């Protein structure tokens, strides 16, 4: 009831005492909690379901629509369509499901509460930024009264600032590890790199941070080692192929954070 | 040792510099082609040019097919379609043409082929700014020029109204006996346009006076044009081109801060193209299309050592 | 006058990539202007001189007013009236617009907004090199090098 009625500070108390989100969320707890009009709802969510009462497969068609490209949401895969259509009806990561729920239903304080305690939080900030931003773009076009694109933008810019602040946090503690956070496969969010997930939404303060502009400067070098290598020795070694063999390079301890082919 | 060739050639620096060295070879050959006398049969240099633009177009089709309206968003891809399409319109009229052979090599089809062949180098020199825009310092200026051309447009419109409102009564006073021709447009825009840029046409002012060129134009009324040119040069050169310096001057810092971030963002899409380009430049790409992700690899140990680094950074946040 | 001499080099080293863009605009007008106007050429090193030469002085005031509209009356160079030479007033119009209204006017904005930080840096670089200047004159003998 506290989730449907948007009581954030009762979700705080009520999981702080004794309720695990594991074994709370079953599949009919999402169908319910998604198709209830007993709280503040998102009126344009049904406009996105018009691409097709509400089933989770019709939800992940919305999520695959909002996060474009080859984004495969977990609900539309074969294993979920076999557990669906009738212990196994729980979710392995429940707060990844309620972060998407609280972003689609346009309830922000619930979303910034469900964000801040789960695993892989900087990826949830960017997923939430992309979902909000593309709902804003799919609300500027087709609405007349309280279009709320002015409201959904500044909800994507409140998560897209969290992502930046977390990456500025993790950059200052270790740099070779923070550059690993940018490109590791997420495996919950459709095997998307965190940095690609922040380029799909055009999140310029993330891609222009010194963590991503340092990783791009380490992908530009490739295997070579331009910290000590001559700049002109690249052009010389292009023109003179026996000058390739003796310039400089990098070892696998230095190529660890660089995503190789 | 043979992993040092595979390691060297697949770096994006080496794909980049290998591509721009062959691009500067393309421009040097293409302006030797263009500047020197064209003949009926193409020279050695010209087939290298057509080989570059043909196989370059093949690589652009491969880069579009591996979504079209995404590719038209960059301003150096709209210029690539116009460069490649108008090159072969120029090469169609150059090569597939009637000779009408003489000591005079000018036939009406060959000449237009050579002029669509001369005006086309401009697109490739503009394409050099896509290369000059990849380093830390010259990137924001190239990303800044377009962001300020798109921003001064309504000072340039006011300068064009001042340009017309001097161009029309200056001809109309000086040249009363005209017949309708399209040289009226050329001469009302033409002569007051170069007065912004230094040429005051000093002897053409005071057309009635001695020490003057154009002495045949001494009709009644021509004593007005030094006053019209005086007010025109005052307004244009002292108000308009001096409100444009103030405009760039006060817009510069916000457009540098914006354009620096737009460069830092588009550096991602620039580097991820060079993880996909084959290791040959487009004249040497006759091999790597007859022949034919970037994921990060962590062990099970370091995925856990990374996974409790992220939790520590969030809790410290 | 110390900081200005220490400042000129610190801003020549700093405007280099606006001058490179001005040199690309300079070439991309210099080559089709010759190529349109002079179709019958043989390979010589006077091609380089004449593609850089005439569009270089247009930044500095000389518009070459009579050489524009080579077909027209009241014109020097009246022998160059081949087909296609009606294009060069449009190329010179776009070249002078871009060069003189965008590039040399983005250079005034560049010096204008860089001036105060380069004056603050260059003043300190002068005050530091004044030490190495005075300690040379505690070592020079008392005679001008002819004496
Ligand atoms: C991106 C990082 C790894 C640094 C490498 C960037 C290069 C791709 C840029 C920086 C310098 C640029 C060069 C700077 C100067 C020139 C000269 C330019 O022609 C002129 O300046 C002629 C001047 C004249 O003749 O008046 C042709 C492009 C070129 C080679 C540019 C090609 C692209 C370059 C090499
Ligand atoms: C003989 C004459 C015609 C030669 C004149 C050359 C111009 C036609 C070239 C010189 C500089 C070029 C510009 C250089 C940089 C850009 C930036 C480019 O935009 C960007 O890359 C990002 C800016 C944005 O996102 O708006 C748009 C094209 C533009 C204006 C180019 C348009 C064509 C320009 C004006
Ligand atoms: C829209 C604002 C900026 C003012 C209108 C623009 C006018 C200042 C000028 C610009 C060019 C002028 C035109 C310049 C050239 C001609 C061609 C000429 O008409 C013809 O050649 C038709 C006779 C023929 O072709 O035999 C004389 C008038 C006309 C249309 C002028 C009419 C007024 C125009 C459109
Ligand atoms: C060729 C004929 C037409 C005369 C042209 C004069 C130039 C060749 C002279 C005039 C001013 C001179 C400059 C005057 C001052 C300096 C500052 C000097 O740097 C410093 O003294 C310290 C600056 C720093 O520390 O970076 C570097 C040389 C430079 C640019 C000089 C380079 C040569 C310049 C441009
Ligand atoms: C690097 C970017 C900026 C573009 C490349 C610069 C090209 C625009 C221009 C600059 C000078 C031009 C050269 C100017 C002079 C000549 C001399 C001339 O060649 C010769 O003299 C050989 C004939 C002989 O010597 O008998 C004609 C082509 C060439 C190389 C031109 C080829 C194209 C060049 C290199």
């Amino acid at each position: 009831d506290a989730l449907v009625m948007d009581r954030v500070s009762f979700v705080k108390l009520l999981i702080e005492n004794g309720v695990s989100m594991h074994k709370f969320l079953t599949i009919p707890r999402l169908e319910e909690l998604y198709n209830t009009k007993q709280g503040p709802t998102n009126p344009m969510l049904f406009h996105l379901i018009r691409d097709v009462k509400i089933t989770l497969i019709d939800i992940g068609l919305v999520i695959e629509y909002l996060m474009g490209g080859t984004y495969r949401c977990t609900y539309t895969r074969k294993r979920f369509r076999l557990i669906y259509n009738s212990e196994t009806k729980r979710f392995p990561y429940p707060l990844n499901e309620l972060l998407i729920w609280a972003c689609l239903m346009k309830r922000q304080v619930m979303a910034r509460f469900l964000w801040q305690h789960g695993e892989e939080s900087m990826a949830k900030a960017l997923v939430a930024c992309k979902i909000y931003r593309s709902m804003a773009y799919e609300a500027k076009q087709s609405d007349l009264v309280d279009d709320t694109s002015e409201e959904l933008k500044q909800y994507s810019n409140d998560f897209g600032q969290l992502a930046v602040e977390l990456l500025e946090q993790s950059f200052r503690q270790d740099e070779t590890m923070a550059m690993k956070l940018l490109t590791y496969e997420l495996k919950n969010w459709s095997n998307s790199t965190c940095l690609k997930l922040a380029v799909s939404s055009r999140l310029r303060p993330f891609v222009a941070h010194t963590c991503t502009q340092m990783l791009l400067s380490d992908m530009w070098m490739g295997r070579l080692n331009m910290r000590k290598n001559s700049w002109y020795k690249v052009i010389l070694s292009i023109l003179v192929p026996p000058a390739i063999l003796m310039l400089e390079y990098k070892t696998k301890a230095e190529m660890s954070h660089i995503p190789q082919s | 040792i043979t992993r040092k060739f595979y390691a060297f050639y697949h770096a994006p620096i080496v794909k980049f510099w290998f591509n721009t060295l062959a691009y500067l070879g393309f421009l040097m050959l293409y302006t030797f082609v263009v500047l020197v006398k064209m003949e009926q049969l193409p020279s050695v240099q010209e087939w290298i040019v057509i080989a570059y633009i043909f196989t370059y177009a093949i690589e652009k089709v491969r880069e579009v097919f591996m979504k079209i309206k995404v590719w038209f968003s960059d301003y150096f891809n709209v210029s690539d379609t116009i460069a490649i399409i108008s090159f072969f319109v120029g090469f169609g009229l150059r090569f597939g043409a009637k000779w009408n052979y003489i000591n005079a090599y000018d036939n009406h089809v060959f000449v237009a082929g050579r002029l669509i062949y001369c005006l086309n180098i401009i697109f490739w020199y503009v394409r050099l700014l896509d290369f000059l825009a990849v380093n830390q310092q010259a990137g924001p200026y190239v990303m800044m020029i377009g962001k300020m051309v798109a921003n001064m447009f309504y000072i340039v419109v006011i300068m064009a109204l001042v340009l017309l409102s001097f161009g029309v009564p200056r001809k109309a006073i000086l040249y009363p006996h005209e017949e309708p021709s399209w040289s009226l447009a050329k001469d009302i825009v033409f002569h007051p346009y170069w007065m912004i840029f230094g040429e005051v046409y000093a002897y053409e002012i005071d057309v009635c006076a001695n020490d003057s060129t154009l002495p045949t134009i001494c009709g009644p009324g021509t004593w007005l044009t030094p006053f019209l040119q005086a007010v025109y040069l005052f307004v244009q050169y002292i108000i308009m081109v001096n409100l444009l310096i103030a405009f760039f001057n006060n817009v510069y810092l916000q457009v540098k801060a914006i354009s620096n971030i737009v460069w830092k963002y588009q550096r991602y899409h620039f580097i991820m193209a060079y993880h996909e380009k084959p290791v040959l430049p487009p004249p040497l790409i006759i091999l790597s299309h007859i022949v034919s992700g970037p994921k990060l690899f962590l062990t099970e140990e370091d995925q856990k050592k990374l996974h409790d680094f992220e939790e520590q950074c969030v809790e410290m946040y």
